[PDB]
C-alpha cells in the first residue's frame, strides 16, 4: 500500500 | 486529441477520487514512475467541481518522451488503490504554464 496494483 | 500527441508530461486521472488527495500519493506516484525513466516533477491539481474519475489530475514531467510513451502504455488500464487508471500525454507548454485544467 503502495496503491500500485491493488 | 492533446492526450494522443507525445509528449515528455504525462497526465493521471481516476488515481484518487474527488476531496481525497492524500499526503503520500506524490511519494507513490513518482517513485514507480521513475522505473519508466528519470522523473523531474509531479504536480498534484485538483480541478474544483468536476467529476470523481476527473478531478484529481496528476501530471508527471519526464525527461524524455520515450518514458512518457512507457509509462502511458504501462499505466493506462493499471490499477491504484482499486481504482482503474486512465494515462495520457499532456502538452508541454500548456504543463509548463500551469494551464492544468484542458481538453
Amino acid at each position: 500500500k503502495s496503491r500500485w496494483d491493488e | 486529441a492533446m492526450g494522443k500527441c507525445p509528449t515528455k508530461v504525462v497526465l493521471l486521472r481516476n488515481m484518487v477520487g474527488a476531496g481525497e488527495v492524500d499526503e503520500d500519493l506524490e511519494v507513490e506516484t513518482k517513485e514507480e514512475c521513475e522505473k519508466y525513466g528519470k522523473v523531474g516533477k509531479c504536480v498534484i491539481f485538483e480541478i474544483p467541481g468536476a467529476p470523481d474519475d476527473e478531478a484529481v489530475r496528476i501530471f508527471l514531467e519526464f525527461e524524455r518522451v520515450e518514458s512518457a510513451i512507457k509509462a502511458v502504455v504501462d499505466l493506462n488500464g493499471r490499477y491504484f488503490g482499486g481504482r482503474v487508471v486512465k494515462a495520457c500525454f499532456y502538452n508541454l507548454d500548456k504543463f509548463r504554464v500551469l494551464d492544468l485544467a484542458e481538453q
